[PDB]
């Protein structure tokens, strides 16, 4: 091995780890949006129903 | 109206586990790059409805008229929790028409 | 062989980071507008009574 | 009131890099599940962030400190060019806010 | 796309493109230092025979 | 999409060519010289068994 | 000999990426630094080769095994059009040309 | 003297990378196949380089001008720690010598 190649593998260990670290948490927002989103779409449609039933009431 | 066929459809899929997305563009459709799959709670009215979605890779050097088959991943962390709900997966085109709607399963 | 195994793990893990800010970019504008739906449904729900 | 975010400017160019530099004072104990969030102004309670980072756990942490603390926002986490206005707020493990920033604009 | 993308493909692709530089000066040189040491070896060869030729005239 | 596959492919192949280089670089590098020493060792040793 | 070079035609066109072929029979265990050298036919010892590519370690090699292997020669590595003959060599990490494959000119 | 070599050290360290500063005074029209070289000290010709890199022609080079360069060399073009001194030498596409620096050793 030499320098010039060391020096790229650390730079791509570098990238890899940061990208990684992106990643996580990408992940932990993800796993909250498109839970907390879905309690959203299923509140709305019930919402909209309760309007639809008071004004045939 | 199904110009996309979804393979291999399991009845059940393991919560946070790294799944596979099979199907199939009859040629009666031809693929778009804002073209998706997303996977949407049984009893969805519209493509605004769908739980996560990734969008369906324009297939290699497509030719008009091929039956062209098509693998996405979904990970885990893309995917509902083991919630008792059923799931289907869905193919929405660029104008948003649902043109794909597999077998329902449950995450569990 | 380190340089194979990096360029392929920077590889995988970047188009899934593609997927991943396309995902959060559409879950995040559209669960935007779906709290300002709801906030908006509640006022006809109360307002109707 | 016990944790201060500084250096907030009015504005952030949508779909950019952002780093929200924050304070920790003595008045509060940080913790893994407390977290940073991007609200709209206006929200009610912290269901309403529009995107959120945990807040890293300060290395060596003693009680009674003082403790400086940056978070990158990648642009995708930002809202976008809306005209609305938000800030940043604190939410701890219990759920309870104890900091929220100066507002600004995506623009 | 994002700019955290585009900031890693504009250093991936600045990588990318000092290592062909380098790969050219590098290419270069095995040419000029094979064919060098090519002919450096045929007239070694070329000297130790006049020296037994001169050893035993 | 291929912007990001094509680059890191590009990479790995002009860098495994890269570490084949540099162990060549330094194989022929070193010996040319060693091969430079001995062949003006050998002309001193022919020039002064005819220059008496 | 214990390496047998396949498929070797008798001229290769000069500065043109070129592909070797070899085959490791049960007679040896491969070294890493074992090496593939394009020698100038007449050579005495392991110094005089043109240029070398090191073999590389198969992976998961069996002891007593046959293994078929390819390394490629890039156009840069070769001798010119100079009306020469080459072979391929294959000299172990012990120094020992255990193989040595029919002759070719660069032209 | 053409081309003055500037800011050499006394020694360098053995594979590592390296500046190489140089200086194209007024009377040296640079030639794109004019190169430098690093050479034992007590060289006779051209051809008794380490190795070498290609000169790269100034960017709108102007008759007359006085251009200050820079090349880089690879830790894997310089000779190892081999109590040897060494020198950079500018050699025109004639094959003249018209730069030669102070001598350094690689330790």
């Amino acid at each position: 091995g030499s320098e010039f190649k060391e020096n790229i593998i650390n730079d791509l260990s570098d990238k890899l780890k940061s990208t990684m670290q992106q990643q996580e948490r990408d992940k932990d927002l993800i796993e909250s949006l498109s839970e907390d989103r879905a309690r959203l779409l299923e509140e709305k449609k019930k919402l909209e129903e309760e309007v639809s039933k008071l004004r045939s009431s | 109206f199904a110009h996309v066929i979804f393979q291999n459809v399991a009845k059940s899929y393991l919560p946070n586990a790294h799944l596979e997305c099979h199907y199939t563009l009859t040629p009666y459709i031809h693929p778009h790059p804002k073209d998706w799959v997303g996977i949407f709670k049984v009893g969805w009215s519209t493509a605004r409805d769908y739980y996560t979605f990734l969008w369906s890779p324009m297939p290699e050097h497509y030719v008009e008229g091929s039956t062209v088959n098509c693998v996405l991943a979904f990970q885990g962390y893309y995917l509902p929790n083991d919630d008792g709900e059923f799931y289907q997966f869905c193919y929405v085109t660029h104008k948003g028409e649902i043109r794909g709607a597999s077998t329902p399963f449950q995450f569990r």
